């Protein structure tokens, strides 16, 4: 995640193993139950896309759901690209590039790039955009997996 | 399971039924106004005759502690 | 929560997973028992409204009680708005806005706004106002759930 | 509790959840056994009255004993008030008020007041006075609960 | 369960009953004076005949360690 | 249980008895001088005849390792 250091700057720090394991354990115990979404939300505080793929990729089991989510993440990403067209002409030397759906999904962007966008002024909340897609896709799952 | 399929048994305490209702209501994602409509309507409708009778005597304006204490002996 | 840093200022820091889990475990084990209220009170030390909705939203089970509480929180909030009317004329550029019941419930306010009110001079104790509503609503529950 | 900060001043810091839980677990496991008193004493190091009511109020079970203790705490408090009369005339602007049995029990005093008395020069050990009442009342219990 | 419904069994140790009493008393929120009235009154009244007999011999002014040691063999 | 009620069985090792003694002595709160008096007195007095006999042969001035090794075969 990207956290604020004592000095008063935003720097990246790694997520903790008993945080990781707590994510694992939630999924083990409460599967598709709604409490998973606030839980997720708390444990995703200050998290990167990269950390969010890590959390999704580290799941075991419920592979039908994991595929449905993936496909929702790509749909929501396809929709990001649709709604926000690429911008006019070449990229400025003085500036950094606008993200695509796949940069938001973490796929085409690097960590330093993910830190550029979030730490820069104005900052862009690429975590929160992926977060809604995850929560939206979580609703899809919850609604389906209701019996 | 659908919210319409939630009903009170003939021997089931209301209490155990009301818990089931707001759990299933907890998995409904509808507007609050619709969920208010569901609350005043469906809960009583699928309640058992003995308690149903009881709840009709509370009239309208009733709140959950009073409903829950009202159908306790049933 | 909003905690004091070493430098001598009040800054926000996130709540810990084994704190979260301790909240979960209390509820699992002691359900509606009275010891839950001091316990809550200790674990809510320096907590935000936002953190208090997180704690309430992360409950599983006892949904009749959770709904009764919600409805108590809104009643107590409706009462906040009644008792404290909005103030005269437009909001000053030099000042920040007075809270409503829904800002106290965390709903209409943002975190930075919740930090503005609490850290500012004079500070306003929007946690402690929600805390009484929670404790009051906890009494309602305890009294009902006595057998 | 009130602890010394790195800067070299006495400041209040909250007690830890696995400290809280360790207090709970002791009581669960060893009930009225004598080892409870040194144990208590260690975990009460630097503790406030407020924290001591928190610890007593968070007990579950053994309610006959908890009531006997309460009633011992009030007796010992009644005795504090008896032995130490209130002082002559009005309270000075330059000074802070002397405690009563109920301030020692934490009841009539606020935290900032509890920090005033302990941090001020001379300091007054209102923790240690309550601590003896707790230990005394612990002897009463231990002696009774011997079989 | 209501405080009036708290009573001592015919074979139940007083001790286990007194624990039940201050647990239920712990869920009563009444003024202290009323709760004092409940203490001296209801506790003895719903105590079993064998211990009840014992407690009558302690007279008034009695405290909990002396009541609790008084009804121990019963 | 009272300290006077602590006694050694006819088949009970002294050792298991001495443990019981300083546990109960651990719940006595009396002056040290009185507790010294209890140590030299009550321990031997409620000790069983076979070990009691043994302990009489150690004489006075004896310490716990020597008492504890003295009554080991008994």
């Amino acid at each position: 995640p990207i956290v604020q250091n004592l000095q008063g700057q935003m720097v990246h720090q790694a997520i903790s193993p008993r945080t990781l394991n707590a994510w694992v354990k939630v999924v083990e115990e409460k599967a598709f139950s709604p409490e998973v979404i606030p839980m997720f939300s708390a444990l995703s505080e200050g998290a990167t896309p990269q950390d969010l793929n890590t959390m999704l990729n580290t799941v075991g089991g419920h592979q039908a759901a994991m595929q449905m989510l993936k496909e929702t993440i790509n749909e929501e990403a396809a929709e990001w690209d649709r709604l926000h067209p690429v911008h006019a002409g070449p990229i400025a030397p003085g500036q950094m590039r606008e993200p695509r759906g796949s940069d938001i999904a973490g796929t085409t962007s690097t960590l330093q790039e993910q830190i550029g966008w979030m730490t820069h002024n104005p900052p862009i909340p690429v975590g929160e955009i992926y977060k809604r897609w995850i929560i939206l896709g979580l609703n899809k799952i919850v609604r389906m997996y209701s019996p | 399971t659908s919210i319409l399929d939630i009903r009170q048994g003939p021997k089931e305490p209301f209490r155990d039924y009301v818990d089931r209702f707001y759990k299933t209501l907890r998995a409904e994602q509808a507007s609050q106004e619709v969920k208010n409509w569901m609350t005043e309507t469906l809960l009583v409708q699928n309640a058992n005759p003995d308690c149903k009778t009881i709840l009709k005597a509370l009239g309208p304006g009733a709140t959950l502690e009073e409903m829950m204490t009202a159908c306790q002996g049933v």
